[PDB]
């Protein structure tokens, strides 16, 4: 039984960094891909990025310019920062965890455990 | 529509037996800075009564004693060879036998002081939380009971003892044995026929001491306890040569109204099962088979998910340690040669198949409904490598033969 | 960079029979060895969405066997044997083949 918790601000005025942290309790970080998903009320879910446990990262070309991802293995946590957020860009709702297996390729099964998630709002 | 594939380097272990290394600061390899690897979600069944360290350490101490040609005990470690591992059960209430969690891995052990004694445990490692009772058959057996104490006692030998700690410790011991034994607990002298195993035998810088202990176990301390004691004459009022030490454990024996325990008894090895009870020697088996869809600290992964352990393996393991530029010794050379032969045999198995030196390769061997009738999800994302290997070990030889035949026939 | 399509946009399924969801892409998703790089997820109102189908058609733990999947290359289908109380919600496809991924517009499933 692994669980995910999420800390962050949620309420911020436009055009600065949104920094959100997420912690896992129940298993280590050694053998998975930790990724997140944007959840827009009009765009549904959309893939934002993923990080391994040694710090290698993968982003999306649409959000690569102003998004950063990071890991803290001391207490099993990981966080992100978005610079210059916009009202139309309402991102980073849920945490996640993908499963993996390796035969001549890092094949990707489905993602199983889901954080409770958080609500993000932008002022005027 | 599942195909066999071969993994090398998976964290799968099994119980075995082997000869270990000396470590001290005959066999004197220097011991550098050590380290410890935690494990997760793994349960280990420990049994210190059937352990194998005791015979090895008994043989080593006999060899050390015979080499006479000053003998203050020094912390001596037994350090596992290449290809094996040392598992420590660090549970709070690990009585000695049974399953336990929070098992950790060490490259090799902590300081052990070889000290011989009977009816009392001298300078041994203390308990952690509570008084511990150790016995293979507690309910009914003519087998010795080891009582491990959390409150240490001081002794000085004519032995001088502070009776306050003795009274408190006896009260604690009888209360701690109350729940296991319904009858009232009472202590009686050994009532033996000779002093060989019913006395207090120990050594102090080359002088043997046979020290009486009947005043400690009887049916009031009244201040300081004075104990008559004798020295082994070689073909009077003495026994105070300023020799101080720490009492840490007691050896008791049951008897067949009220329950009566007799101290003393047993052999010298059971003094030593009380120090290496937390440890187990284990052998890694870095080879495994698994069904996939393809067609064509080395132990931290163990206990985790199938796939998570599968993806974390790398090539960092050069072979299959710390000291360098020294004298090998016979035991270390034997262990190293055995390890090299084992690695060469595994390489021959890989070379016979299609992996040809790679870690993960695919082979033309269709899966079956009789090796395992388990779903692919169940196999590949919810069970540890160790449990899967235990379940599949029945048909491993058939799998290997089929793989060899299929590779040859191509 | 694959435009991802689901159908029908909204579903009206009565209890007791199967329900079908069609799902299409632009560039072929078939792997040379892997069955399919597509997944199916379910989201309930006010709950964190969970896993239904991963890597083709084999289900995962917690499935009531009531959902199954099929398809290849261009057309993908997910069918539900029975719909009573807990599978009502919204179904999502997921393309995990290369580069940026896209969930696509979801399909809403309820009861008359
Ligand atoms: C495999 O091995 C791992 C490692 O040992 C085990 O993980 C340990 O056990 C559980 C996870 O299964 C962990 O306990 C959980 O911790 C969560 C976070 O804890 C923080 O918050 C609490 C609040 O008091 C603090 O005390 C704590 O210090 C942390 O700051 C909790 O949120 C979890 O609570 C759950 O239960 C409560 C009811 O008691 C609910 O209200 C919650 O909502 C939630 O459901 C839970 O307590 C534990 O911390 C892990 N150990 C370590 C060292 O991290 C796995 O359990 C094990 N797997 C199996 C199958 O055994
Ligand atoms: C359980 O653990 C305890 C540890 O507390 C052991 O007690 C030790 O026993 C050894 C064995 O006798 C003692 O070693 C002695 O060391 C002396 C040197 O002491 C130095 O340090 C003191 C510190 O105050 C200084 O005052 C002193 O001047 C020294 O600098 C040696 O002198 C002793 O004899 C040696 O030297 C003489 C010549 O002087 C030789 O003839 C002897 O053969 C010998 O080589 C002796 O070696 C040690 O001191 C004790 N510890 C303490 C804290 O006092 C127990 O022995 C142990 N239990 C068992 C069963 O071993
Ligand atoms: C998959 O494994 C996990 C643990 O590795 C199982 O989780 C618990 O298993 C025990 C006994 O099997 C159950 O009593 C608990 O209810 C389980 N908890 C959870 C959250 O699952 C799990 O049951 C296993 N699942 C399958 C399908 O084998
Ligand atoms: C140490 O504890 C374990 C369990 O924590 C004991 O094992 C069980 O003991 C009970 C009572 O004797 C038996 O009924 C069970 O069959 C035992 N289970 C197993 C798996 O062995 C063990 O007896 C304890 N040993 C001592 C010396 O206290
Ligand atoms: C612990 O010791 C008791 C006592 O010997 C064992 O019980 C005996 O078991 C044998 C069978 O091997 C019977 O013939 C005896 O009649 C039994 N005696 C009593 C008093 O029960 C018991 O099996 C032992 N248990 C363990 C775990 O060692
Ligand atoms: C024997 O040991 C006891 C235990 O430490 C000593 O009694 C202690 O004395 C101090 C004050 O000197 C008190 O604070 C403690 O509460 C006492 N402990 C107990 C358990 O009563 C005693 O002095 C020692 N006697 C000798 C001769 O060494
Ligand atoms: C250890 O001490 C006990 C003290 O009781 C010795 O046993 C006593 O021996 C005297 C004669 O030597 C008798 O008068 C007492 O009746 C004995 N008492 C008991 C309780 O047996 C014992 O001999 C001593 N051991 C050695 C090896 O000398
Ligand atoms: C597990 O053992 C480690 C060893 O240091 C200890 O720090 C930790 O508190 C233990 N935890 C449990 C739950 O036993
Ligand atoms: C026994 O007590 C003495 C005095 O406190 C201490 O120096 C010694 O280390 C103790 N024994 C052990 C094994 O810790
Ligand atoms: C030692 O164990 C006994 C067992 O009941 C306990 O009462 C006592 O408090 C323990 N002492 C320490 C110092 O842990
Ligand atoms: C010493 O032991 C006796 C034996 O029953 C006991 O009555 C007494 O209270 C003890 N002294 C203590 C605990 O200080
Ligand atoms: C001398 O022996 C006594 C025993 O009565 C002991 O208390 C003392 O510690 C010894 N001397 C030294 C220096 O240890
Ligand atoms: C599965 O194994 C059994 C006996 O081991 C054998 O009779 C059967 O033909 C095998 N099935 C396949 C498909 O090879």
């Amino acid at each position: 039984q692994v669980q995910l918790q999420q800390w962050g601000t949620g309420l911020l005025k436009p055009s600065e960094t949104l920094s959100l942290t997420c912690a896992v309790y129940g298993v280590s970080l050694r053998g998975y891909y930790w990724t997140w998903i944007r959840q827009s009320p009009k765009k549904g879910l959309e893939w934002i990025g993923e990080i391994d446990e040694i710090g290698r990262t993968k982003y999306s070309q649409s959000l690569r310019s102003r998004a950063t991802l990071s890991i803290d293995t001391s207490k099993k946590q990981f966080s992100l920062r978005l610079t210059s957020v916009t009202a139309a860009d309402m991102a980073t709702y849920y945490c996640a965890r993908w499963r993996l297996m390796m035969v001549d390729e890092v094949t990707r099964h489905g993602m199983d455990v889901w954080s409770q998630g958080t609500m993000v709002t932008v002022s005027s | 529509n599942l195909w066999v594939t071969v993994y090398y380097g998976v964290p799968v272990w099994r119980d075995a037996d082997t000869t270990l290394f000396c470590a001290s600061d005959a066999c004197v390899p220097t011991d550098p800075n050590p380290q410890e690897i935690p494990l997760e979600n793994v349960t280990e069944n420990f049994n210190m009564w059937k352990n194998n360290m005791v015979e090895q350490m008994q043989e080593d101490v006999i060899s050390l004693w015979d080499q006479s040609l000053s003998f203050d005990p020094i912390p001596i470690h037994y350090c596992a060879p290449a290809g094996y591992a040392i598992l420590k059960c660090n549970d709070k209430k690990f009585n000695g036998t049974g399953p336990c969690k929070n098992v950790s891995t060490v490259q090799c052990t902590h300081g052990i002081k070889p000290v011989v004694s009977t009816q009392l445990l001298l300078n041994g490692s203390l308990a952690e939380e509570e008084i511990i009772i150790r016995s293979e058959n507690l309910t009914n057996n003519a087998k010795n009971i080891i009582v491990h104490l959390n409150k240490s006692v001081s002794i000085s030998c004519y032995c001088e003892l502070n009776g306050t700690e003795w009274n408190e410790t006896l009260n604690k011991v009888t209360e701690k044995l109350k729940e296991h034994f319904n009858k009232t607990i009472v202590f009686q002298p050994p009532s033996g026929g000779d002093l060989e195993t019913t006395m207090h035998h120990f050594n102090c810088r080359g002088e043997f001491f046979y020290c009486n202990t009947t005043k400690l176990f009887n049916t009031e301390f009244n201040g300081t306890i004075i104990l008559p004691c004798r020295i082994k004459q070689i073909v009077p009022i003495s026994g105070i040569i300023n020799c101080t030490s720490n009492i840490t454990g007691i050896i008791l024996t049951r008897d067949g109204t009220d329950e009566t325990f007799r101290p003393g008894g047993g052999n010298i090895k059971d003094n030593w099962r009380s120090e290496l009870y937390k440890y187990k020697v284990v052998q890694i088996e870095p080879l495994g088979i698994a069904p996939t869809r393809c067609k064509r600290g080395f132990l931290g992964a163990a206990g985790s998910t199938m796939g998570a352990a599968s993806i974390t393996l790398t090539v960092q393991a050069r072979q299959l340690w710390l000291p360098d530029m020294t004298v090998w010794g016979i035991k270390q050379l034997q262990a190293r040669v055995l390890a090299v032969e084992r690695y060469l045999k595994d390489q021959k198995f890989l070379g016979l198949w299609g992996c040809s030196g790679k870690i993960i390769c695919c082979t033309n061997v269709p899966w079956n409904s009789t090796w395992s009738n388990k779903s692919y999800e169940e196999i590949w994302n919810n069970m540890t490598w160790i449990e899967w290997e235990k379940e599949i070990s029945n048909y491993t030889n058939r799998i290997y033969d089929l793989l060899t035949e299929s590779q040859n026939q191509q | 960079d694959i435009v991802m399509t689901q159908s029908p946009l909204s579903l009206s399924v009565a209890p007791g029979e199967a329900a079908s969801i069609s799902c299409r892409s632009t560039q072929s998703l078939l792997n040379r060895n892997g069955d399919n790089y597509l997944e199916w997820y379910l989201r309930r109102p006010g709950r964190s969405p969970q896993l239904l189908i991963y890597l083709g058609s084999e289900r995962a733990l917690g499935v009531p066997d009531r959902f199954s999947g099929s398809g290849s290359g261009r057309d993908f289908t997910l069918k539900i044997s029975r719909v009573e109380a807990q599978d009502v919600g919204t179904y999502y496809c997921l393309q995990t083949r290369q580069g940026a991924f896209t969930f696509g517009q979801g399909t809403k499933l309820e009861i008359k």
